[PDB]
């Protein structure tokens, strides 16, 4: 499991710091361009989440399909194809990955941006692979598809370990059926184990805890009288209720500048997973892999991609 | 060799015209040029903001104001200057962090597919790789490399084995492929068929384990090598 | 002349001609340069 994106925010500083307050605003603006920049590196932060899920799924100009007969010798193959029943148009591993991760406030201008990419679109994506690297082998990575009857891919696959062909031909029953009962014990071991998709919900809680955070900072005095400008305004003359004011500007803007260095810190560790999510794909997905203990623990045969609330899981 | 000379010259010409007509060709260069100049004007133009003091300046400041109400606002000035100074130093640290891994990885495709090649898919171009040239640029560095793409496909019908003499014999290094009569050998990459013989094929078992097996014949080199010995 | 919004459309679709004893092989080949 890894992840490759994260949610997006957009901070507005007038609103977050002085809450249409004039007397905020036109004190506010003798501090320069702080907020100019923490905005770009916000947008900066967003732009790059949208790219990060480009990488990994888009890696295919074309959609193909499985046909509607499937026999693919022996092999089973339902329980990570999409299923017609369900409205959704998702494999059955793909909704209990759904159901086993579930995440709303909108105030002091904090605001979450929609992703591009859809979730129907992502699903689509990873179907397409799949149909892909099922009915035409590794071929469809390089050049145009050309289809192989899948016992001959596997034949294939296993002269890449340094196994000869016969192996696959007289054992085909038997590699059949450990490979289905392997598939059908995936789904227990997944569903039974509640810290299984632990790497997704810790990026969850983190972000929700920084955006809390940064919310319980308006309630604090810093050093004035009173958390909320009007009981200051109304409460003291305002030719000198400039220290209180100056006092809480401060403190809010420092404040904003932590939260945006630690966004920007998050950010640069994130891209380094959603660049190894990507190599992945290419690498273990397209083709086969001679690489140790990069797609798996043994000797690698094949992978399937399945998407995620904001990650992706491989099957080795 | 005369085709695939010209096919190598045609895409080398090409890729001068790609370079110079299509524009915005090297934004990954541009885009880091942009930001530090965009980070330095942003530093060099908070020198004229106050920060609540009565002027920006230091000289009218220390002029029209006398020394004890003048290290008030001094000191507001130097506070200010230093936050601004400290965040542009966070983000300068934050964007080196960000350019050393991006030129790692340069190293890495410097080392593993200039002085060698490259068999991971898709780390190197798309396609299957052969060769790639490096070429400077202001800042970074350019790849061109070059691969190796089929085309012109066309479909047959195969078998997994071929039964001869309660024997099943599987390919070497290839398939085995049909134009609707005759059974041929050919390499999986590209198609240049043979003729069955025992030397591209061996022998393992008989003809009942396997399912998909088919009936042929399968040529024997010692054949007319008897009958031209009188 | 105007500005449009649609949906966007994942790319070009296509079905391979799977059977269990049809298999495709290339008769040619091109050599292609890339930049990166
Ligand atoms: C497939 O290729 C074989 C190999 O050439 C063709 O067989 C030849 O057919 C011609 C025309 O009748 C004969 O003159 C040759 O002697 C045959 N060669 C062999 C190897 O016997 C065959 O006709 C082609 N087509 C099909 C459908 O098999
Ligand atoms: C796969 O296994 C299921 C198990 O219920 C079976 O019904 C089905 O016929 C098998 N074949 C496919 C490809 O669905
Ligand atoms: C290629 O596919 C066509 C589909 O109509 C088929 O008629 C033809 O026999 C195929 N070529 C072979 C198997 O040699
Ligand atoms: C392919 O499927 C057909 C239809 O069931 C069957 O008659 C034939 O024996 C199969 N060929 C293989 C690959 O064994
Ligand atoms: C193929 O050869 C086997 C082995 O002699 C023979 O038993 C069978 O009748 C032949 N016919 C088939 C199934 O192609
Ligand atoms: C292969 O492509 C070359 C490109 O110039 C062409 O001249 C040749 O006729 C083609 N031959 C085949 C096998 O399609």
């Amino acid at each position: 499991i890894l992840p490759v994106s994260m949610t997006k925010t957009s901070v507005d500083c007038t609103m977050y710091i002085c809450g249409d307050s004039t007397e905020c605003s036109n004190l506010l603006l003798q501090y320069g361009s702080f907020c100019t920049q923490l905005n770009r590196a916000l947008t900066g932060i967003a732009v790059e989440q949208d790219k990060n899920t480009q990488e990994v799924f888009a890696q295919v100009k074309q959609i193909y399909k499985t046909p509607p007969i499937k026999d693919f010798g022996g092999f089973n193959f339902s329980q990570i194809l999409p299923d017609p029943s369900k409205p959704s148009k998702r494999s059955p591993i793909e909704d209990l990955l759904f159901n086993k991760v579930t995440l709303a406030q909108k105030f002091n201008g904090l605001t979450v941006l929609p992703p591009l990419l859809t979730d129907e679109m992502i699903a689509q994506y990873t179907s397409a692979l799949l149909a892909g690297t099922i009915t035409s082998g590794w071929t469809f990575g390089a050049g145009p598809a050309l289809q192989i009857p899948f016992p001959m891919q596997m034949a294939y696959r296993f002269n890449g370990i340094g196994v000869t062909q016969n192996v696959l031909y007289e054992n085909q029953k038997l590699i059949a059926n450990q490979f289905n009962s392997a598939i059908g014990k995936i789904q227990d071991s997944l569903s039974s184990t509640p810290s299984a998709l632990g790497k997704l919900q810790d990026v969850v809680n983190q972000n929700a805890q920084a955006l809390n955070t940064l919310v319980k900072q308006l309630s604090s005095n810093f050093g004035a009288i009173s958390s909320v400008l009007n009981d200051i305004l109304s409460r003291l003359d305002p030719p000198e209720a400039e220290v209180q004011i100056d006092r809480l500007i401060t403190g809010r803007l420092q404040s904003l500048q932590t939260y945006v260095t630690q966004q920007l810190i998050r950010a640069a560790e994130i891209r380094a997973s959603a660049n190894l999510a990507a190599t992945k794909m290419s690498e273990c997905v397209l083709g086969q892999s001679k690489r140790v203990d990069f797609c798996g623990k043994g000797y690698h045969l094949m992978s399937f991609p399945q998407s995620a609330p904001h990650g992706v899981v491989f099957l080795h | 060799q005369k085709l695939i000379a010209n096919q190598f010259n045609s895409a080398i010409g090409k890729i001068q015209d790609s370079l110079s007509s299509t524009p915005s060709a090297l934004g990954k260069l541009q885009d880091v040029v942009n930001q530090n100049a965009q980070a330095l004007n942003t530093l060099v133009k908070q020198l004229s903001s106050n920060f609540g003091a009565i002027s920006s300046v230091l000289n009218d400041i220390l002029s029209r104001l006398d020394p004890p109400e003048a290290e008030v606002q001094i000191d507001r000035l130097i506070t200010g200057r230093l936050q601004s100074l400290q965040t542009y130093v966070t983000q300068q640290l934050i964007r080196a962090a960000e350019i050393r891994a991006s030129a790692n990885l340069a190293a890495t495709k410097m080392s593993e597919c200039v002085l060698g090649q490259s068999k991971r898919v898709d780390f190197c171009g798309k396609g299957y790789h052969l060769m790639s040239f490096p070429q400077s640029a202001p800042h970074g560095v350019v790849f061109l490399h070059v691969t190796y793409v089929p085309a012109q496909e066309k479909n047959f019908t195969t078998a997994p084995a071929i039964c001869h003499d309660g024997k099943a014999h599987f390919p070497r290094e290839g398939v085995f492929v049909s134009n609707g009569t005759h059974w041929f050998v050919t390499q999986r990459n590209f198609y240049e068929p043979q003729i069955i013989t025992t030397d591209n094929t061996f022998v393992s078992g008989n003809c009942d384990v396997v399912i998909g097996i088919v009936n042929n014949t399968v040529y024997d080199p010692l054949q007319p090598e008897l009958d031209s010995f009188k | 002349q105007s500005i449009i919004a649609y949906t966007m459309s994942l790319g070009a679709e296509n079905s391979v001609a799977y059977s269990n004893n049809s298999i495709a092989i290339p008769t040619n080949f091109t050599i292609s340069v890339t930049t990166e």
